[PDB]
Formats: structure tokens, C-alpha cells, sequence
């Protein structure tokens, strides 16, 4: 459900 | 006359701005005297707390720092990490350093964003630090590492470097401490966020800048008022925060009040009646209630 930049 | 979403000018941001790539990983960095701030999880996707060894053992040599503006190549001899960010001292200091500060950033303020990549600054735009510790910004891969800042006589006041993105396009970060906003982390796991909540100082200050640049008396103003008091025996149940957010905040919008010779009153009634009688309205340029005018930036652009 996230995502490194 | 009229009022904008002003924004700080981002050349000092700009002559300070890195690129940091470690074998993998490519993201930007700040470079301030002789130290490079920059996202830790350039050195890999880790979690919890296995940072401090990962880190210790960090080769100082694959760290490739680059300078695009000044055309400078950097060498890392130090690494440190302080709180979730890298703080490599280099050899070089750089000339371009301003009188900085980095000031934590409580949630209503505004700030701008200088979202970068491979170093240079590409886009900047205007957030606002929500109650939920989240911006709603614009980034892709690669842009970790951009800063949020704001100016105050050539003073840089650095807030924000950005880390991760929700899939609800939702941004959470540091401060250049090392500290999150919020109970985020730089992991790609799910990370619950606390229901939203409106700023009401700043959208109190939206409907007062469309008073003052687009219309004096819309028709969505309410034609009456509620107390203070009521408005916020209201809001408790309808995602809005108790009024005001900032005690500060109220000189300014009891100024607006005066300028725009309708009171704060009337402004908290016509949010309420909104919320069932908007009807998709355009307020200040928007067709929905916005966190990002605030107080002081609407009344700094007022007339008396």
C-alpha cells in the first residue's frame, strides 16, 4: 500500500 | 487588489540542490556548508531497525554526489544518519550556503516545494502541511530528496524532504532533522492515516480571499451566523478542527473580517450551509473546501 520515492 | 498562492523564490534552493546515487538507487539531495542531507533509504529498501548497521557499513565511495548547477563533483568522507535522513559531510563547502534554519513545521502552514530530479530542480508548486501530517503534492521516482522551504529576508527556512508516496497520492516526509510527520515511515507497507480533517483557519481564509478578488457578495454566502461556540459543537462531527486551529491566525482573520466587511460569523455558517448547498460552486478558483490559503498570506495581500 506505499511506495518509496 | 488581488490575491494569490504566493510562492518563495527557489534559486537559493536551487544552487544548493545534489544529485545522490548510490549503485542502485538515484535521488537528490541538499548541500549545505560541508554536509549533504539526502533520504537514507538511498542505501536500500530496509525497515525497522536495521538502519544503524546498513548504514555503518555504507561505503563512503559508492555514494556519487554531483552538484549540477555549480558543476561540482562531490566526495563523501563521512556518513551519518540522523534520524531517517543521511547526513554525508564532504570535503567541499559549499560557497552558496545562505543563513538557514530548519524549522519543524506544524500542520496549516503553508510552504513551497521545489521538486527536483537528478539534482535540478525541475517544477515548484505551493502545500500545506495537513492535519494528517500529509501534503497532497505532485512527485515521481527519483524526486526523494526534494525539500519544502519557505523565506524570510534571505534567511532559508527548510521544513520538508520528501520520501514516500500513498496510494491515495498522498506524500509524507521528514524534517531536515530526520524526523517523519506524522507516524510514517520510509517503508513501502501498508500505513494506516488518520481520517482527514479541514484546517478551518485556512479555509475561513479561501472563502475570505474570494470575497476580496472574486465576488463581494456571492450567493452562497449565508445570509446569516452562527457563534463560534456552535460552529465548533458542529465541526466535531464533520471533519472540520475546532475554530481557530491557531490563536495567531485570528488577528488576521479578524482583519479580513474587517476589509471584507462580513464577519468571521457569517464565514462559519456559510461552510456549514456548504456542505449540503454548494452544489458544485467554484470558491476561489476550486469546487471543493482547500487547506492551502492561509490566514496570513490572504491578509498580507488585502487592503487595509
Amino acid at each position: 500500500x506505499a511506495v518509496l520515492x | 487588489a488581488g490575491i494569490k498562492i504566493l510562492l518563495h523564490p527557489s534559486g537559493v534552493v536551487e544552487r544548493c540542490m545534489v544529485s545522490v546515487v548510490y549503485n542502485g538507487s538515484a535521488l537528490n539531495g541538499i548541500w549545505l556548508k560541508n554536509v549533504v542531507y539526502c533520504p537514507r533509504h538511498v542505501i536500500g529498501k530496509f525497515r525497522g531497525d536495521q538502519w544503524t548497521h546498513m548504514v555503518s557499513i555504507a561505503d563512503c565511495r559508492d555514494f556519487i554526489v554531483k552538484c549540477p548547477i555549480q558543476g561540482i563533483q562531490l566526495n563523501v568522507q563521512s556518513v551519518k544518519m540522523v534520524g531517517a535522513l543521511l547526513q554525508l559531510t564532504v570535503h567541499t563547502n559549499n560557497t552558496a550556503t545562505p543563513d538557514y534554519k530548519f524549522e519543524r513545521l506544524q500542520p496549516g502552514s503553508s510552504m513551497t516545494i521545489a521538486c527536483a530530479y537528478d539534482g535540478i530542480v525541475r517544477h515548484v508548486y505551493h502545500v500545506v502541511l495537513q492535519l494528517n501530517n500529509l501534503i497532497y503534492a505532485s512527485f515521481l521516482n527519483g524526486a526523494c530528496g526534494s525539500v519544502g522551504y519557505t523565506l524570510k529576508g534571505k534567511t532559508l527556512y527548510l521544513h520538508y524532504m520528501h520520501h514516500i508516496e500513498f496510494n491515495n497520492k498522498t506524500h509524507s516526509g521528514t524534517d531536515l532533522e530526520g524526523n517523519f510527520y506524522g507516524p510514517y515511515v520510509d517503508e513501502e507497507v501498508i500505513q494506516q492515516q488518520t481520517a482527514f480533517q479541514y484546517y478551518t483557519d485556512n479555509v475561513v481564509a479561501q472563502l475570505y480571499a474570494h470575497l476580496l478578488t472574486v465576488d463581494a457578495r456571492p450567493k452562497w454566502l449565508a445570509q446569516s451566523q452562527i457563534s463560534i461556540e456552535d460552529f465548533n459543537s458542529w465541526a466535531a462531527n464533520n471533519s472540520f478542527a475546532n475554530f481557530p486551529c491557531e490563536q495567531t491566525n485570528m488577528s488576521y482573520i479578524m482583519g479580513l473580517s474587517q476589509t471584507a466587511r462580513v464577519p468571521v460569523e457569517r464565514i462559519l455558517n456559510t461552510i456549514i450551509q456548504l456542505t449540503t448547498n454548494r452544489d458544485g460552486a467554484c470558491i476561489m478558483g476550486s469546487y471543493d473546501f482547500e487547506c492551502d490559503w492561509t490566514p496570513e498570506m490572504v491578509y498580507n495581500q488585502a487592503p487595509i
